[PDB]
């Protein structure tokens, strides 16, 4: 029958025998709840409304199945050393999600949970995306093995570097120290993340000034150099204008913002990318206001699964010593879920579930912030062999210029990779490396005095 | 101050602003391959120039070379390939000579070195 | 001359005796610096890291005029209460962003300053936009006056519902529900957030079905009705194909979200509606992610002033006596900079600065979230005879039906309006003004008994 | 080494104590093999010649991992009621088909197999296609209960004919007769599958004078018709 | 001539050998693009049949390692090479770069000794 009224949630929502299916999607979730509410009340309420669900009983329910279109939660496990907090586990079906859309589904799952009245806090930390549903995305356009190819480049980590001041330099100037910077040494450079297009400085007179530095650059040294072009507008037309004008100019690698952006503007340029046989590099942006706080928001590894299906061929990563925040036993753990294609559960490192790719192409980890040469044996032994290093400040503020700085930077980097290919403990022996090398080299002695002391040391707050 | 020369100074990617390698410098390189179950091979060419064409991107001329004999499936000692050296050095004297290295797992290379200048 | 090495931020960016410009753009921070940090070291990096700097010198510097293009912190002010948070002030010239784009803005405030390893926690408060910035926008497609002369309706608030449960209906049981609701009395009818295209029910099939239903009730009753169609989809030119259908139906309105599909893919929606007459109504998804919490993060009268320069007609508000968390004084104080053209500043409501929009149309607030009959003489007194009134689950759940579901709604309106302009307060009185309308109306007073004493009562967490 | 030479199909591809994935596409054959050939020598040629395999050896498998691209036998029965005829079942992995293509399947299960010298019958009987395959394509456009809604009609089957002069007939002559059918009851009408464009019949009219009637036979008695 | 005459009821076996097709019915297609005599005209090449090869092991392998395979088989005195029936586009190898790999390997061969060649 039909009764009109208020019931609770946990007596259809709460069932704590359920056989997970091979085709579910699962989610793990921290939460605190409000004095005077059981902790069974509250995890029945987080799944109650974000798949089907009100705050009272409707007619229109005895016309479906509701046993094949409903979310549950079978797990409670209280946390260590607090007194009001726990971990709650939910299942959702196959049916209730769009093909080929991930703006769909961040919208049913964070959608409005996040600000109800018996709750003061909660925080999302892990998901599983079952194979069944990865392969209605394209994933990204190159991958890892058709880029190293392309550029017929191996054996070492690549370099790179960024121009400053960020903002005031004219249209004639600008492409000038890019062309000092390439004849060095260096295999990319980069414009930045705010330089789209100003009164100063337009976007279609930087274009060609940069592209006339590049063919002379790289007819002196005989090796292949490349830029990135920043390609972020206003509108969905502007966009696509600028990408059109670097096919046409022969230029092998754009860049763009996928958090200020948007999800669906991403995925456009990713579909073009692939058909016209560009390069994509994506910068993070405004994701620390997400990030950061350990009692709400969203987990950066949860973030970095969607990029990947998304469409993307480089990934900014961080540096654990730097001046931005990060920690070591996190990234070792974040960084396998891009490069690798089976993982396996480990709490050690903050992973929850299991997780593989079935074919699917990795991507590249990017490394910059607050670097120069004394770091050097101390970034090869983390990432390893495939990452991208960048130094920004680090080229220009050498006493000597452009060109002599960048001859440093190479040459600190050529002999950190033969000392381990001999048998040679790259962390012990760190600081005898790049000082047997300094006698040689007349530009290294004169920037290993400048910067020598310089080092960032600070608390820690995400404590895992 | 001083002045990098810009002027007849040209570069051959890795391990190129070194000092100029040495033998048991070369013979050291090779057991860290072989360590790590690569196959190695062999390769010359008489001119290392690239080109380019007029509006498409990712294409150049001059990334193929001619490979020696074959690909050496199942060594296990460094003695073979110095001794494979010498007889390849001796039939074209006027052309590069380069050294790779193969992986089956990840289907890439993983080293590239030159041996000999003209 | 040059002389290469690291400097402090105070040295050039702590101007305490600076006079602001009429062409300025003015931002306020609260922070809480790390210990062993002087405060105006704290301050003055924020503006360092936002326009132009970096951790070191460089040579480049000396071919423009710094002083020209640089933010300056011109004011420190303590808080009371505490002990470890302050307040400051930042000036941005107005050379430094690009006419006509919203993510440019946001890209170059809360770039990278939020994940600093110097500080603790950083929340963004209040904007100034000078008219001189603005005028370059194209704004709300239609208004507030446009909107009711074309609908053809004053005097009161409007009406409006959404069809439960949220999945699983087909495409005719779909269709077949909404008749019912609209002809009873209301104005207009809504989807859902999470209802895009799905296996159990396409968007082509729904459209044609609704298309059909809105007909028929028009010609029974003699009034304009309507239904908000979603367009939301995973890429762009399929957003693009869902509207061009709805304007050959001949339909008056449509839907979409600003926070998960992005800024860019608005703008062009906004300028597709503006160039064939259409309304666009917005919804809030994902919002409590960066709100909620009062040491991290932005507040929610800044993400709405952005909104009225990209483009809208509706935006949801929220309430006060709901599900949902919100607060009286809050809420008064951004109603207006939504609504009125010059609010004066007032620290009793959260403004910090002076505004006026130069003649720019307004929007209309909307409310929602779980309110039934009984709390509508305690909503007429707040908002206004300018706003919209959702009932979800307060209509489909009535014990008799649909049709009979809407009369009971909107009788209680059209007693307390015609109450109110004949001198009586709404506020002391209001349990008897619908006591004595449910005696002539047998559909108010089975009504009045299901829901007699439901409430949602609960502490609150952001404080003013 | 590469010892280039001739050898053996069974040596590679005959494995039957291999355990199925859930991720794998598989087939049954029936075959009759020809005297003085063993039955796993055919069955194992049946699966070599499809995914990867040639009648030599070659230099360029050594620099890829060929224990992850080839397909495997691992059953084989015997019919009842004969003396040379089996079953053999046949495994295939999921990276080697083409998303979103009917006609790449097709090409590479039935391409050639069908010709060899060593055999003299052979034919195909069921397949089992995974969950993880068949979410890349579209499917029917509307299904059942989507068509039954538009229609409006329930209850009882459908009816339907067809004007059957199959070749000779006019265009005004050809109209004509669908009006006396549907105004008597039926739901539906047909064309013929041999009728597209002829010198006696042009389609571009036969649409319209189809078109004129049905609207007269759906006024008269008040249901939906259709042709 | 075929659609349904193949599966009745009083018939066991049935077989299709020839057919006439008059003059006046051919001349409404088109035929052949080229033909014969115009295709060796643009090649350059009389006397002798024609040559050609095609890649093995069929499917497995990547984009470079397949582009390398063609030169070293176009220099040694060849004229075609030809893909594969079921090489269209796969994870492993996809379409647009293995055009671009392979057609910079045809201009590397044709210029060293001196003929025509195509894949
Ligand atoms: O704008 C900058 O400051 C940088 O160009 C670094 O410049 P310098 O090296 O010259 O300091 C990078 O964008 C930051 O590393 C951003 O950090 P991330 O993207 O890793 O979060
Ligand atoms: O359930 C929902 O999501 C609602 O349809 C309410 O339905 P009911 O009235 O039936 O409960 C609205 O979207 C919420 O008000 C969103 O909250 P807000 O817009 O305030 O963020
Ligand atoms: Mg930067
Ligand atoms: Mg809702
Ligand atoms: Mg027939
Ligand atoms: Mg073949």
């Amino acid at each position: 029958g039909f009764k009109a009224g208020v019931k609770d949630y946990r007596l259809t929502y709460y069932t704590p025998d359920y056989e997970t299916k091979d085709t579910d999607i699962l989610a793990a979730f921290r939460m605190t709840p409000q004095p005077g509410v059981p902790p069974e009340e509250a995890g029945a309420a987080v799944a109650a409304e974000s798949s089907t669900g009100t705050w009272t009983t409707v007619w229109t329910d005895g016309l479906t199945s509701l046993d094949r279109y409903k979310g549950r939660c079978y797990d409670i496990e209280p946390v260590a050393g607090e007194e009001n907090q726990y971990i709650a586990y939910v299942a959702y079906p196959l049916d209730l999600f769009e093909e080929g859309s991930v703006t769909n589904m961040f919208t049913s799952i964070v959608g409005n949970v996040f600000g109800f009245k018996a709750l003061r806090a909660l925080r999302l930390e892990d998901l599983r995306i079952p194979p069944a549903y990865s392969k209605t995305f394209q994933g990204p356009p190159h991958g890892i093995q058709v880029e190293r190819d392309k550029l017929n480049k191996y054996g070492r980590p690549l370099l790179g570097c960024t121009i400053k001041p960020k903002l005031g330099l004219s249209a004639k100037n600008y492409g000038r120290a890019v062309y000092e910077c390439l004849r060095g040494g260096l295999d990319f450079t980069k414009d930045d993340e705010n330089v789209n297009s100003q009164p100063f400085m337009r976007w279609r007179d930087r274009f060609l000034f940069v592209a006339e530095a590049i063919f002379k650059s790289q007819a002196e040294t005989g090796e292949i150099k490349g830029h990135y072009l920043n390609a972020t507008a206003g509108t969905c037309e502007e966009m696509m204008k600028r990408a059109q004008f670097a096919r046409e100019l022969g230029m092998p690698i754009v860049m763009h913002d996928y958090l200020t952006g948007g999800f669906t503007a991403n995925t456009t340029l990713a579909h073009y990318c692939r058909d016209n046989g560009l390069l994509l590099h994506i910068h993070r942006a405004m994701h620390a206001v997400i990030d950061r706080q350990r009692n709400h928001g969203i987990h950066f590894r949860v973030l970095a699964k969607a990029l990947r299906m998304s469409g993307g061929d480089h990934i900014h990563s961080g540096t654990v010593v730097g001046k931005l925040e990060g920690e070591r036993e996190v990234t070792l753990g974040f960084v396998d879920l891009l490069r690798d294609d089976y993982i396996e559960k480990d709490r050690s490192r903050g992973i929850y579930f299991t997780q593989d790719w079935v074919s699917m192409p990795g991507v590249l980890p990017v490394a910059s912030g607050g670097i120069h040469v004394w770091h050097m044996p101390a970034l090869t032994e983390i990432f390893g062999d495939d990452s991208v290093l960048q130094f920004g400040g680090g080229t220009l503020g050498h006493p000597w210029g452009n060109a002599p700085g960048a001859v440093a930077n190479r040459v600190a980097l050529e002999a950190c990779v033969q000392a381990r290919n001999e048998g040679r403990d790259l962390a012990r022996e760190g600081n005898d490396i790049i000082r047997e090398a300094s006698k040689w080299s007349p530009e290294l002695a004169a920037a290993c005095e400048v910067w020598k002391e310089i080092k960032f040391v600070f608390e820690t707050i995400d404590t895992l | 101050m001083q002045v990098w020369n810009p002027i007849d100074n040209p570069k051959f990617e890795t391990l190129s602003y070194l000092p100029p390698l040495t033998d048991n410098q070369i013979a050291r390189e090779i057991d860290y391959m072989l360590r790590n179950k690569w196959i190695p091979c062999l390769e010359f060419d008489p001119s290392g120039t690239i080109t380019t064409l007029p509006g498409q991107p990712g294409y150049y001329g001059g990334r193929y070379w001619t490979m020696w004999k074959l690909p050496m499936f199942g060594c296990n000692n460094a003695g073979y390939v110095l001794r494979e050296i010498e007889h390849c050095k001796n039939a074209y004297p006027g052309c590069f000579i380069r050294v790779l290295g193969f992986d089956n797992i990840r289907q890439v290379q993983c080293c590239a070195f030159i041996v000999h200048k003209p």
